[PDB]
């Protein structure tokens, strides 16, 4: 039962710094080298370098060398991967691995200058055919994730619910549902929204317009 | 440092069929101890990579026999005898014989099936957003295959950028389609400036682009 | 080692 479990999101201001530590079980720790490995939103994998746990010896890819700091800890089996000095282009899912056989989950790491803000959600009627598609626009929030649902869950099936996009330091979202006609507007159609940083929890009845 | 360069970008595959995806070095990779250290992860979309091939064709653990991997000097290949459902995925060569250790690019298997044409909506701004000032137009463009689509934008016939948020799904599990999101945020007073609103979109399913439109002012 | 790489081996 090897595991390897990294600690969770990061929010980190432009020019600031993060810490982030690589839990190890199920296995004898210094007989593998922890590497940590890069990938940024939509991109491919780039090595940062590798520890030794017995030694503390460490490689790094040059292209790191100035910002990334490796350290371990054998007594806990824990490994930790420090980052300084970032930028947007250091927003990305970090992953360590045991000698490349076994990685763990990932840690995000979300580079910007937003502080915790709540979406705005708005309700998308069709404008003023047998098949209805309705929307949902969540606009304006940070950070992720936020949750999204129709009708509490009870629609599911022909909804499209799009990944979210940051744009000038905040995130929009939206989704589609895709109903027959004889079912909107005869029956209520809602859209439910959380976004558990901020606490909000809204929900915005799909109206035709008028 | 040493480029790995992988093709095809994008493999459409068939449940039972074979594939075959092949990554070039931009240098040899034996190593001064004689072993070659390419090898192959595969990662599915929202997970972790897995180790499924080290030293070109020595299987990671719990692989499969369906991978095989072979090559030398400059160019490596990875097979799969008959995909499976769970090979699908972004698959990455890798060297680890010299420093810095480079990824290839990624091929990322996608399941074949027959072309389809998006269904296109679009959605003048809320009540709500434009109480508050703001005024977003958005078009859904749902369902289509294959995955390659291009969305315009016109106010009043002309074209624009500026605003434009989108927003790509990966491919559905149940029908293995693509689907799209595209955001046109101006101010209130900027869209009460100008009256049609159009999303055209190309694919190859169209022989024109599709048009979605609306005028504000109906 | 793994096999991964000289330094995994």
């Amino acid at each position: 039962q090897v595991q390897l479990r990294q600690s969770g999101p990061e929010l980190v201001k432009p020019g600031a710094s993060v810490k982030m530590s690589c839990r190890a079980s199920g296995y004898t720790f210094t007989n593998y080298n922890i590497h940590w490995v890069r990938q940024r939103p939509g991109q491919g994998l780039e090595w940062i370098g590798w520890i030794y746990p017995v030694d503390g010896t460490t490689k790094y890819n040059e292209k790191f060398k100035d910002k990334t700091t490796l350290t371990s800890d054998k007594s806990s089996s824990t490994a930790y991967m420090s980052l300084s000095g970032l930028t947007s282009e250091d927003s990305a899912i970090y992953f360590c691995a045991r000698g490349l056989d076994n990685w763990g989950q990932g840690t995000s790491v979300t580079v910007s200058s937003a502080k915790t803000t709540a979406p705005s959600v708005y309700p998308l009627a069709p404008v003023c055919g047998s098949s209805v598609t309705l929307g949902c626009l969540v606009k304006g929030y940070f950070p992720e994730p936020v949750t999204l649902t129709w009708n509490s869950g009870s629609l599911s099936s022909g909804v499209h619910t799009f990944p979210a996009v940051l744009q000038s330091d905040l995130y929009t979202l939206s989704s589609s549902v895709t109903v027959t006609s004889s079912t909107w507007p005869s029956q209520s159609i809602t859209c439910n929204v959380a976004h558990p940083a901020s606490s909000t929890k809204v929900d915005k009845k799909i109206e035709p317009r008028g | 440092d040493v480029v790995l360069t992988q093709t095809p970008l994008s493999l459409s595959v068939t449940i039972g069929q074979p594939a075959s995806i092949s990554c070039r070095s931009s240098q040899r990779l034996l190593y001064s101890n004689g072993k070659t250290y390419l090898n192959w992860f595969q990662q599915r979309p929202g997970q972790a990579p897995k180790y499924l091939m080290f030293q070109v064709s020595k299987l990671g653990p719990g692989i499969p026999a369906r991978f095989s991997g072979s090559g030398s000097e400059t160019d490596f290949t990875l097979k799969i005898s008959r995909v499976e459902a769970e090979d699908l995925g972004v698959y990455y060569c890798f060297q680890g014989t010299f420093f810095p250790h480079t990824f290839g690019g990624g091929t990322k298997l996608e399941m074949k099936r027959a072309d389809a044409a998006p269904t296109v909506s679009i959605f003048p701004p809320s009540s709500e957003q434009l109480t508050s000032g703001g005024a977003s137009v958005v078009c859904f463009l749902n369902n289509f295959y294959p995955k390659d689509i291009n969305v315009k934008w016109k106010i009043d016939g002309s074209e624009r950028q500026n605003g434009v948020l989108n927003s790509w799904t990966d491919q559905d599990s149940k029908d293995s389609t693509y689907s799209m999101s595209s955001t046109l945020t101006l101010t209130k007073d900027e869209y009460e400036r100008h009256n049609s609103y159009t999303c055209e979109a190309t694919h190859k399913t169209s022989t024109s682009p599709i048009v979605k439109s609306f005028n504000r002012n109906e | 080692g793994t096999g991964a790489t000289p330094a995994d081996d």
